[PDB]
């Protein structure tokens, strides 16, 4: 299935992480196509600066066979 | 297609093609001659299929943008009918409805609502084209084509 | 209503109703009586609103199940017009679309698809209903009511 | 995000300074534009699907971007473009009603260009169609509120260029 | 702000703002000139409240890092208190408590315990400022700005308000 | 659901339009709304004092809870009980703003007895402290100048009635 | 999920032997019914929306179940009833194509009575709607395939009973 | 069974079975008589299959618990072999290895490692049983049976 | 994407049906299908044996296997034979599909970067892949071995 | 993560022999510093809040990076900085006890600089903060153990530079 | 090592190493001298340990690839035995089987199945190395090394 290689840093603005709830924000992550719209919207909702979006798997203009 | 779906089903449990998958592949390759015959027939007679389907669809449903007096709308409807029967030809060639699904029948409702075209009118028209596809094809040919025509029907 | 959602917002980011939210609900309570009087006017005018709206809807959309020779479809449509007017008066009384959203926007598209009734035709009928209601109401009364009609229409405009 | 009030508060608060007279008058302009901004947001909320229909009809239909090999071919891609347009119109509604375009900057333009260049979605046709949407809302809202939402449509067009 | 909270709540559900949200926005914009004048009174009278509150709090509590001999701790105390009244005026102009919480209630107790300022003395100093702001401005204008003083106060009385 | 949305939903489920009894009740709620917002404001200004002092008064009248046998003995349980007091006060203030107990129905009484029986929390000191909170908000409302203390009486009584047992 | 072959194998595996002769006879019966099973599933897949529409039209419309205070009032609940009928039809089609009602017992019937009593959903009217669905599906496939899937609809009614 | 996975694949995406899946169902339904014949064949000559497989297994490996002089262990080895060819017959009948998997290869290694029996010894005995089924069955039946045999070989 | 899917994509880009040349391509694939299925059966029959022989003939008894080398430690030998099984299974998939698009989508992308990041030696890896090509060529014959070894050379170039 | 013993084993394992006399002598050094490393860890664990207090006092307070527009302005960001400082101290403790800076290179320095450049955290400011924290550990631990913990605090700074 | 695992357990919950963990630290540090004595003892006599383990293992299990006549295979098996006793000494030095697990008992079964040597043969050979380490080491020493021997038993 066609994948997105996405690097983004999503900051927290509504919670203070005490010592363990802190995880990371600068993630590079392979994203499936059918979820990337919702992941882009989610990390835009939380307030993340998306610095790098490329097509990891699949080609451009695929009429079929892309999944 | 059938091959890609069989591979990704083999890919999912990280394994080789199982005793059934090769069997389905052999069935597909040996029914390939029949599938190519269906595709050749459809590509040869698409013009009269579209004409007869539009004839029956306007005798049946006339309150359509297809016959609202604008010739551009009618020509667009004929082109859409030819496109969908070409996608059915792609489906019978591929052995699976995924050329139909990935091109014609996934975003179909949102798109044809955006065009302000009534969805059930397109369903009626696809039923007309399916009936004429019966009218020109042999029994197995028309059964395999009616498969994907009812895929288009379900997507609407 | 604004008061339920401002309660929910204070509940989510745990705190009490802060002073700005308190002024917002104070203005809601102060605007209450006007919503009540326009709700009374809508209740007085609802029947005639349905009649004039159906006449204008059939003028602007003659190929409809309501305008067919079957009077069961026409009676169901007129009942739908009355029901949506009652729900819109509910929305006006509440001050938001919460009765409207709860009863006649959420799932209305799925119902009318299951009934095969064209949702564009229902949207046009609610457009004509909006015109009749805005004609039957004062300018500020129209300013209150017309947004709820707009939100009912947009819930099926697809 | 930032709205007009929050960008004024942020600009003053990043200076250790109360809001001054120029900021108080700018906030006064926002307050007196609030009524027509709310009415314009309601009109767009009512007419969003019609807006997107007319926009795609007058800028994106009956060109080769629609037929075979086009980017709007293969109906799921047409539906993807229509979804992109509903999001563009709703976020332009947000920006116009809030008074600031920062909602566009942090929920559209961050990521949108690289996604479109990653997918081969043509940005120029997107921009031309978005300004056609701007023209549509100009056509049926009026000169004033139409230009007010058109400012944020210009920001969406500029941020994609 | 009110529009900020409405836009966030509307974009959460991926929906346009409802007519009641727009009624909320229009009512807030109607009161906007009044709230701007409230902020104007706050801007004019803030340093007097700060100086009288710092004098009263030093008299009621001498064991205070600002009341220690260093001038910089004193200036920092006045700076913090004037900053808090600045955020209260921001709350007046925004229409909700967002610029107090986000710009200085969220993570405030842990900020000051890292600084080393005792938070009970902070509570007393804010109580003093609330008192001189009540006695200083007016009656009707107190009802708009003193509740936000109570909001910043209520965050630090909570190890437990004392009874017998 | 506040009073408005509850009454509207009832008439929706029976299919009637608004009759004059509903208009009178809605106007009555809209008139009482100024007092309701005033009480919410005083509550938001004195909530920590009210909840904690009610806990203190309850532990004075019911002494055993801070004694070692009781389920509020240590400061962990003491802070948990005071946080429950803040919970009750906050949602009772929500119901005071709304004028309806739906908020309490779905967010206070949605399993409170099951939790308090799972943890061994005594029910009757909880409702006694709820009543101390109600008398406290009643008396500082009367001092504040609100003659009608009827509104602030109802949410605490509803929580008490739904939580308490049957004697 | 145990289809006819699977439950047959399970009986013989618990008995420990191979599939006996009569079990092979029943498997032969399934193997010669499978073509009409596929065709009946094909037609249900095509006309599922129509089947649910005509079923609700013949059993749930124009009663007091759709009036105010009825369970199909408040449009979201009408849609919930439509989607429950869709679940019933698709899962009965699964059971017919599988040749055993194990998918109905596991995915539908195992706690639907508890859920419907909990929500106050009419059990008797759902049973009437499922029998009306059996009549509708009976009408456009014919007697043999119609009873072959109406067995599974009757199983749904028995599990709601 | 294969049809169980067809129905489960139509499930979990909330869709009806596609006519491609219906075609898989038709093909399995017409190969059913051959599969019933193969299962009857296995139930017929299972005794000699276990005898000859154990013979060649002890010929290729005498360092097994099955030939350590304890005849109860040889009885248990014979019975394991017979159970597994019974499961392969079940797999043929169901048209999929999922009866074979869910009865004899999911927790295979935990069971046999608890039984203090080498895994590759069971695998080599399965290779011997595979060669016996090769010896006694016709070519298409031999391929169909040896495929599920190989599935067990992979499970070890 | 497979051979049929690529043909459909090309004719959908050009907008027409499959012409006689593309029908010749499709008949080539459809008459190669039976022997490709037989080779898929054979590769599924002895995959572990093929991996065993190729690790023996290409990767063992060089100092890559011993200490300080990349297949030193039990887990790295397991990871290496896991990667070898990956390459075998994916070359089998590409042989079934008639196109190396599955290798370009799931195998080759990111793999060179990850192998250079972990210090995996690409040269011995490509040696192992072509030794696998030799072993499959030996145990299946010329024709089917040629078809699968073409995709093995595709993997060899993708690592290269 | 890897400790001093684990790295000694790892070089000797990649070479292919037992621990030679030099590797065992490094082991002697580690095993004879273990007592003071444990005591220093107890001291750092006991006084963590105080160390962050003096550290933020001597490097970060009273300068415009805490002013309006600064990074530790808007209290939640200041508490974020407190959390980062406490995290750096605790991970320096882990590094000191293990005898290796591998845990920092795996869980602290891996992507932290890029993260801070994405959030706009001043890298030089937090580096000066870590050197101030090194000075605080020096003052309240002694020269010897203070220098030892300062080695891994230097590793934090170098991975941040 | 024990140090690493102490640090990881103090991690993953964001806490400082507890006083008890630092007691473990300061005691494992006082365990150090006996651990060096064990590592030196196992390194000093390793050749004779592998010789006598090979002697008893070839006595007890002769159906092995080590005594098939190929001295290359024999030398490789001796190399594996010396490597494993080296890893067990490493685990004494670290205080836990973490070097043992990471280097030799994570992908143990998959590797030796790729190398086709029977797993139980390796188990018998390591049992021989275990009893020679009993022979050459004192009682406490025998315990600390036989622990990781039992770990190697579990993996095979
Ligand atoms: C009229 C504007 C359009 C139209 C209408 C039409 N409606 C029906 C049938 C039904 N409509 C409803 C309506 C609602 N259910 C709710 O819960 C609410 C919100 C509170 C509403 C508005 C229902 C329940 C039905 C079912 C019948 C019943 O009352 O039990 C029909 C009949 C369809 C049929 O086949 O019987 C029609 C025709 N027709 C038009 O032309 C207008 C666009
Ligand atoms: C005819 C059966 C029905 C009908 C047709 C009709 N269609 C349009 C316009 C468009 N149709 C499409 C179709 C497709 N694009 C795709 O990618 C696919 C899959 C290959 C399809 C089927 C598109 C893109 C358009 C937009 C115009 C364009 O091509 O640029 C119209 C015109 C509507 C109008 O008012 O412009 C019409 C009339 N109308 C009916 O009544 C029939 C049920
Ligand atoms: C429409 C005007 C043009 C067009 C659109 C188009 N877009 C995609 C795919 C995606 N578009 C997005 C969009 C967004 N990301 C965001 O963060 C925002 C929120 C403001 C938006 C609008 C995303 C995430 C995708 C990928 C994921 C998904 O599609 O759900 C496509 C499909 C590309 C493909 O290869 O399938 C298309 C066609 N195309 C045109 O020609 C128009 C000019
Ligand atoms: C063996 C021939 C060579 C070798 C191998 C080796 N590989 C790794 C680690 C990984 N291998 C991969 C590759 C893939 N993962 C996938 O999902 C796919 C399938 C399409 C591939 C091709 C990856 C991503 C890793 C890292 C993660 C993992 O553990 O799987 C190692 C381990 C390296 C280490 O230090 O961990 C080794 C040893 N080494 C050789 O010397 C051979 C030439
Ligand atoms: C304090 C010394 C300096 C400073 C701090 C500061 N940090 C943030 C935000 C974050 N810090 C982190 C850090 C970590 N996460 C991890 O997993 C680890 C190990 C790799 C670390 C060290 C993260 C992820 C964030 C973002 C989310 C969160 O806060 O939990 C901020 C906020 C910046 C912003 O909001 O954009 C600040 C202010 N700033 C200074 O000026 C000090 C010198
Ligand atoms: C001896 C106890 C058993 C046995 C062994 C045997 N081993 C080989 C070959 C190899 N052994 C290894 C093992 C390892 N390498 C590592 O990094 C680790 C972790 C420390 C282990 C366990 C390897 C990699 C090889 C390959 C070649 C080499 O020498 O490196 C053989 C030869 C295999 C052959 O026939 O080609 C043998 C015989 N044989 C027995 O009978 C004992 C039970
Ligand atoms: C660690 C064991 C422990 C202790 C000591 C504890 C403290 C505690 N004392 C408490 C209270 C007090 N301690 C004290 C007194 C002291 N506590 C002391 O340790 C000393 C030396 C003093 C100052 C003289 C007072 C005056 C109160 C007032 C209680 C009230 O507000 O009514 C309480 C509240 C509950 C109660 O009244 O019993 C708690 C929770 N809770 C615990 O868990
Ligand atoms: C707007 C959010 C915000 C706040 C409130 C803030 C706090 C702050 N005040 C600070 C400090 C002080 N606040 C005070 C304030 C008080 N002294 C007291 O005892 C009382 C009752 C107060 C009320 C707050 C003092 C004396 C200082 C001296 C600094 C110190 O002891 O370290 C600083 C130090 C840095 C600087 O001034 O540049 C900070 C970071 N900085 C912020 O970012």
């Amino acid at each position: 299935m066609r994948m997105f290689r996405v690097t983004a840093c999503v900051p927290s603005q509504t919670r203070i992480r005490t010592q363990r709830e802190l995880q990371n924000t600068y993630f590079t992550k392979l994203v499936p196509y059918d979820n990337w719209f919702k992941e882009q919207q989610r990390i835009q909702k939380m307030g993340g600066t998306i610095v790098k979006v490329e097509l990891a798997t699949g080609r451009r203009g695929a009429n079929t066979g892309l999944a | 297609s059938l091959v890609t779906e069989l591979i990704l089903s083999a890919d999912s449990e990280a394994r080789y093609p199982a005793p059934k998958e090769l069997r389905i592949f052999q069935d597909f390759v040996k029914t390939g001659e029949q599938r190519v015959r269906i595709a050749k027939a459809l590509a040869a007679n698409e013009e009269r299929i579209v004409q007869n389907g539009s004839q029956k669809f306007w005798e049946r449903c006339p309150n359509t943008p297809s016959n609202s007096g604008v010739d551009r709308k009618t020509a667009s409807c004929q082109r859409d009918q030819g496109w969908y029967v070409r996608l059915i030809a792609y489906s019978i060639l591929a052995g699976s409805e995924r050329p139909l699904e990935d091109i014609g029948t996934v975003g179909i409702k949102e798109m044809y609502n955006n065009l302000e075209i009534p969805i059930r009118n397109i369903a009626e028209c696809m039923r007309c084209l399916k009936e004429e596809a019966m009218a020109v094809l042999s029994d197995e040919d028309a059964q395999e084509v009616a498969a994907y025509f009812d895929l288009i029907i379900q997507s609407l | 209503s604004v008061i339920s959602q401002v309660i929910a917002t204070a509940d989510r980011e745990v705190r009490y109703l802060s002073k700005g939210e308190l002024d917002a609900i104070n203005r809601f309570f102060n605007n209450g009586p006007q919503r009540l009087r326009i709700v009374s006017i809508l209740n007085s005018n609802a029947e005639e609103i349905v009649e004039k709206g159906a006449r204008r809807f059939w003028q602007r959309c003659p190929i409809t199940p309501s305008n067919s020779d079957n009077q069961q479809f026409q009676a169901s449509c007129l009942r739908d017009q009355a029901w949506f007017i009652r729900l819109i008066s509910y929305a006006v009384a509440v001050g938001d679309v919460d009765p409207l959203e709860a009863s006649g926007v959420r799932g209305v598209r799925e119902m009318y698809l299951s009934l095969e009734v064209p949702l564009r035709s229902v949207a046009l009928c609610m457009r004509s209903l909006k015109e009749v209601t805005l004609a039957m109401l004062s300018r500020e009364d129209a300013a209150e009511v017309g947004p709820y009609f707009d939100y009912l229409i947009a819930g099926l405009m697809p | 995000m930032q709205d007009a009030i929050t960008t004024l508060i942020n600009t003053s608060d990043a200076q250790g300074k109360y809001l001054d007279d120029s900021s108080l008058d700018t906030l006064q302009e926002y307050f007196r534009s609030g009524d027509l901004r709310a009415k314009a947001a309601m009109t767009i909320s009512a007419n969003a699907s019609t807006i997107v229909t007319k926009t795609v009809a007058k800028s994106l239909l009956y060109t080769d971007i629609t037929g075979p090999g086009g980017n709007m071919y293969t109906c799921r891609r047409y539906a993807a473009c229509i979804r992109d347009m509903d999001f563009f119109l709703r976020y332009g509604t947000y920006a116009m009603l809030a008074g600031d375009a920062s909602i566009l900057d942090e929920r559209v333009l961050n990521g949108l260009k690289e996604t479109y260049n990653s997918l081969g979605v043509p940005v120029g046709a997107t921009i031309r169609a978005v300004q056609a949407m701007k023209e549509v809302v100009n056509d049926m809202l009026g000169a004033e509120a139409g230009k007010e939402v058109g400012y944020y449509f210009d920001h969406i067009c500029s941020g994609l260029s | 702000s009110i529009v900020k909270q409405i836009i966030s709540n509307a974009d959460e559900e991926l929906r346009y703002p409802t007519p009641g949200e727009l009624e909320m926005i229009r009512s807030f914009c109607k009161t906007g000139a009044s709230q701007i004048q409230l902020a104007k009174t706050l801007e004019s009278h803030a340093p007097t409240i700060v100086e009288r509150g710092t004098r009263k709090f030093w008299q009621i509590c001498p064991r205070t890092p600002s009341n220690s001999g260093s001038p910089r701790k004193t200036e920092a105390a006045q700076r913090d208190m004037s900053w808090y009244i600045r955020l209260i005026s921001y709350c007046l102009l925004a229409g909700n408590d967002q610029p107090l919480r986000e710009i200085g209630l969220l993570g405030m107790k842990e900020l000051y315990t890292n600084i080393g300022i005792p938070l009970d003395n902070i509570l007393q100093y804010l109580r003093c400022l609330k008192a001189e702001a009540i006695a200083l401005l007016s009656e009707a204008e107190a009802e708009a700005i003193i509740p936000y003083f109570d909001q910043i106060i209520q965050e630090l009385v909570r190890p437990g308000p004392s009874y017998f | 659901r506040d009073t408005v949305t509850s009454l509207i939903s009832n008439y929706d489920t029976t299919g009637r339009y608004l009759d004059r009894d509903a208009i009178d009740s809605l106007q009555s709620y809209f008139i009482t709304g100024a007092n309701r917002v005033k009480v919410a404001a005083m509550i938001s200004a004195n909530a920590a004092e009210i909840s904690r002092e009610a806990g203190k008064k309850l532990f004075e009248v019911v002494p055993e809870l801070i004694r070692p046998g009781g389920n509020a003995y240590t400061t962990r349980r003491y802070a948990a009980c005071l946080r429950d007091m803040d919970y009750y006060l906050r949602y009772s203030s929500y119901a005071l703003v709304a004028g309806n107990n739906d908020v309490l129905m779905e967010r206070v009484l949605q399993g409170l007895r099951e939790t308090y029986n799972s943890l061994g929390v005594p029910i009757a000191p909880t409702v006694q402290g709820i009543q101390i909170m109600k008398e406290m908000v009643k008396e500082r409302a009367s001092d504040m100048g609100v003659d009608d203390t009827s509104f602030i009486d109802q949410p605490f009584d509803f929580i008490s009635r739904e939580v308490s047992e049957i004697s």
